[PDB]
RNA sequence: UAGUCGGGUGAUUAGCCAGACUCUAACUUAUUGAACGUAUU
């Protein structure tokens, strides 16, 4: 009844406060109001409250992130459970272990939030009945359960996506009501008074397709605020949409002369700063209107070049960063720094097309540009892991058949560690290839010097000459070989001075 | 491996009788103090510091139930099945991974000497000792294969970078034989040897320093 | 209620028998199975046992709610069917509900509590007296015995 | 460090003070029905 809702709402419950607001609103000239001024004000303050911490970053009072994911008979997992971190989660493993499956499930879950933010009662994406159910499952259905956190007033938002296999008489339903309720809160509060909206984005392998400026009549209006949710979880961020939006911003800025200052110029400057700060090679971006087709130009290593002359790796990362910055800017109009808005971003193979030099700073740049975004990322690289804390890593055992219950962190601290150590321990990969016969030569040497008595002979000298010819003088392998030679020549002069006196 | 010396059998082991009483009944907190003095908090098969550890039966209870409550068949091994199965090394690998092995083909660190059956190269790989022929070589190879001393990259890499971490120390100490007299260099060698007792891999480092 | 209690008599019997041997105590409030143990790393193997036993007994008709399987320890909030278990191994209503009751009593002290909320507080204090009797004594100390006597039962 | 527990103060669901805990790990729920507490009786 009314009084239970009032007791919960005054205690901090967001759902009860929104229920009270909607009810009291219903009576337009009756009990309640328009901003119920108690209930609508509490809901909007819940969504909008925050403070700037000591580092100058705005922090929302009630953060939004994904707490837990359960996968039941989904692809290769019989029953898997994940405990994603609030700020960054990195999933690693061999090929075909299910990282892309996890990101796909999370994106399918977030599509319901996006759809119900866009429309009342909108329908999000659903699990496939042809490929998502485990092939050898007995039940012939799959579940994807999730729990979301939106502050102390809304600690759990459970949503379950289910699908029965093709040609099964008994069908399984999806429990998507709480996500609809949270998105209804967001949308209704936004209608009455503009509020900052969360950003949900998925960047699959489906990105990195060629980019030509073929998008003129693209139907949709890129300035319209809710265009930031269009194809946002498809896998390939709409970089053509970003180009149109950027050209629109440039036109509005150059055609112009509450404080007589254009907010389009501020948005353009924020996006420019984000793009220049995150992408290493790109230094400045602008729009050229002479040569009278619109063109976007960037400064690559001091050379002004066009947007379609970028390499695969400076264009894919630029597309990701530009799309994310555009969506964050459009969805956070009330923030001083729109990139400090909240949301969930999924990046599959963050090291894609990137040199090892760029892998050393991609995570740090992404987290500095977007500090309140919950990043859930997969990677195949020890270099990216060396820049990431141990608690953020979820590893797959090298001998998993899908029947593992809970994914875990490695036992070795990866942040600040050498790449060889992370490769050997975390990634379970030999630092030196085992299939190359030249890799066992140092060990095969040692034995020869020990098979004898620490002393060089014909075959050991042949092997040492082979190591000299292959690796070279300055190579470390010859340094260790000659160190072993010198040492064993030394522990034998010692042995000599000892057995002589020991008789 | 390292030689292991025994002590008095714990007084709770004989209170239980094999066959009638199952192993999951016993209290491990009491059998452990006696498996820690002998091992110094290090694995009996790979000499890794025991952060995740469990009681290991050298002869499996499934094949040989008779040796279930016998202080001589008890051991301290790394890994833990109770803390999830992420261990392809040592006792867990012997019971689950390797398979098709004979217990008489594995060296027992309790009684048999591991120094004369195994050699730890400075490259991080353990090979059967030089001159081993017949049953000794077969036992060494079987032990290396079954306990996965060479195998899972975690153990091999950690042991390798542990041995090569002190290679400058070995070079620097041994390059000053002629500079120092016999007694001072001898005492320096002992000082170096007795401070690797607390180090993780007991015998890899020992093989790298000594003679 | 009794039909549902009887339909899980065999499930309760088997679960209790298999669960007391590993030193885990088991209860069920007719929809909500509770397990606890002082031995670490033994509860993680229980949900699989529950699933296989449910398949053995009820087939596919009855199943666990995998989204409602919660592990907890003294590092986190611990509550069983509405009662918070303290870190002092005692039953409690939780800090938040006990501060809510304190606020209600303070409102009644100054006559800011209407009839409906007064009845709600008398009901909640009866429930609190049932669950945590020491809270009644603490409120008697804080808000005087006379005020509590005027609010609560007099005869 | 978080997070959690909650003894006190507090016109009191907030703020603060003292103390304590940490299995990879709570998310507080549902009536009129059933049982429990309480009141009439
Ligand atoms: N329906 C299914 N049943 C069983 N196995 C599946 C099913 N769908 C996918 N898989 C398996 O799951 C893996 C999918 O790979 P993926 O999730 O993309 O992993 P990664 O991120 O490591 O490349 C493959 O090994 C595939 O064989
Ligand atoms: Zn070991």
């Amino acid at each position: 009844m009314t009084k239970q809702y009032e007791r919960k709402a005054k205690g901090g419950n967001l759902l009860s406060a929104f229920e009270l607001y909607q009810r009291n609103s219903d009576k337009a000239p009756g009990l309640g109001e328009m901003l119920v001024g108690e209930w609508f004000e509490m809901c909007r303050d819940y969504i909008q409250d925050g403070h700037v911490d000591e580092s100058g970053i705005f922090r929302p009072d009630n953060a939004f992130y994904l707490r837990r994911l359960t996968l039941k008979d989904f692809r290769r997992f019989s029953l898997l459970e994940i405990k994603l971190e609030e700020d960054l989660t990195v999933i690693i493993g061999n090929n075909g272990k299910g990282k892309t499956s996890i990101l796909y499930a999370i994106a399918k879950t977030l599509s319901w939030f996006v759809a119900n933010i866009l429309k009342e009662g909108g329908s999000g994406q659903r699990l496939s009945e042809m490929t998502d159910i485990k092939n050898d499952a007995e039940d012939r259905y799959s579940d994807v359960s999730s729990t979301f956190f939106f502050g102390k007033g809304l600690k759990s938002v459970p949503i379950r996506l289910s699908r029965s296999a093709l040609g099964t008489a008994e069908r399984r339903d999806s429990e998507v009501k709480p996500a609809k309720d949270l998105a209804d809160i967001w949308r209704v509060i936004n209608e009455v008074n503009t509020i900052n909206l969360p950003t949900f984005a998925l960047y699959n392998v489906e990105r990195s397709q060629p980019f030509n400026r073929n998008i003129k009549d693209n139907t949709g209006r890129r300035e319209e605020r809710f265009d930031a949710y269009s194809q946002t979880l498809g896998g390939a961020g709409r970089f053509d949409h970003f180009v149109e939006w950027y050209i629109y911003l440039h036109k509005r800025t150059v055609s112009d002369i509450s404080s007589r200052v254009l907010t389009e110029s501020v948005q353009k400057s924020i996006v420019e700063k984000a793009i220049c700060s995150v992408v290493p090679s790109i230094s400045n971006i602008w729009v050229e209107m002479i040569t009278g087709s619109d063109l976007v130009k960037v400064t690559n290593d001091g050379h002004d070049v066009t947007i379609d002359q970028l390499s695969d790796g400076q264009r894919v990362f630029l597309s990701l960063v530009a799309d994310l910055a555009r969506r964050m800017v459009m969805l956070n109009p009330l923030l001083e720094n729109p990139l400090e808005g909240r949301g969930i971003v999924l990046i599959d193979q963050i090291e894609l097309h990137l040199h090892p030099k760029w892998q050393q700073e991609v995570i740090l740049n992404l987290r500095s540009a977007f500090p309140n975004i919950q990043f859930i990322i997969t990677t195949h690289s020890p270099i990216v892991l060396s820049t990431i804390e141990k608690r953020c890593i979820r590893e797959f055992e090298p001998n998993d058949d899908g029947d593992q219950s809970f994914l875990d962190s490695p036992d070795m601290q990866t942040k600040g560690s050498e790449n060889a150590q992370i490769l050997e321990q975390v990634m379970n990969v030999h630092s030196t290839p085992p299939g190359i016969a030249e890799s066992h030569w140092l060990g095969n040497f040692e034995l020869l010097l020990l098979d004898n008595s620490g002393e060089l002979d014909n075959h050991s000298q042949v092997l040492y000459d082979q190591i000299k010819a292959h690796f070279g003088i300055d190579s470390i392998e010859l340094k260790k070989a000659d160190s072993l030679i010198r040492i064993n020549k030394m522990k034998n002069k010692l042995n000599k001075i000892r057995a002589e006196k020991g008789k | 491996m390292r030689e292991l010396a025994r002590l008095e059998r714990p007084e709770i082991l004989d209170q239980y009788i094999a066959g009638q009483n199952d192993w999951m009944e016993i209290d491990q907190s009491a059998v452990w103090p006696k498996l820690t003095e002998m091992q110094g908090g290090f694995c009996a098969y790979c000499e890794c510091r025991l952060n995740r550890c469990h009681i290991e039966h050298f002869r499996p209870r499934g094949k040989f139930p008779a040796l279930t409550f016998i202080w001589n068949n008890l051991f301290g091994s790394c890994g833990d099945s109770r803390k999830s199965g992420g261990w392809s090394r040592c006792g867990i690998y012997k019971d689950n991974g390797a398979g098709a092995y004979n217990a008489d083909d594995l060296i027992k660190p309790d009684e048999e000497n591991p120094d004369d059956y195994l050699l730890f190269l400075t490259t991080g790989e353990v090979v059967p000792a030089i001159g081993l022929t017949g049953r000794a070589l077969k036992k060494a190879q079987e032990t290396i294969r079954v306990f996965n001393l060479n195998g899972d990259i975690k153990l091999f890499g950690s042991r390798r970078t542990a041995v090569q971490a002190i290679m400058p120390n070995v070079e620097y100490l041994y390059t000053l034989l002629e500079e120092f007299d016999e007694d001072d260099w001898n005492e320096m060698l002992r000082d170096e040897l007795e401070k690797i007792e607390s180090d993780e891999y007991k015998t890899a480092l020992k093989h790298a320093w000594t003679f | 209620p009794v039909i549902s209690n009887f339909c899980m008599y065999e499930f309760d019997n088997r679960i209790h028998a298999a669960c007391k041997k590993v030193e885990i105590t088991y209860t069920r409030y007719a929809d909500d199975l509770t397990f606890s143990s002082n031995i670490p790393d033994v509860l993680k193997a229980v949900p699989s046992t529950l699933e296989v036993l449910l398949k053995d007994l009820f087939g596919s008709a009855l199943r666990l709610n995998h989204s409602k399987t919660v592990f907890s320890s003294k590092a986190h909030n611990r509550h069983v069917t509405g009662i918070t278990i303290n870190n002092e191994e005692t039953l409690s209503l939780g800090r938040d509900r006990k501060r809510f009751i304190k606020h209600l009593i303070n409102q009644y002290k100054y006559g800011l509590l209407d009839n409906e909320d007064k009845a709600y507080l008398i009901g909640l204090l009866a429930f609190a007296s049932h669950i945590e009797p020491s809270f009644i004594t603490r409120m008697n100390e804080k808000y005087s015995l006379e005020l509590m006597e005027r609010l609560r039962g007099q005869r």
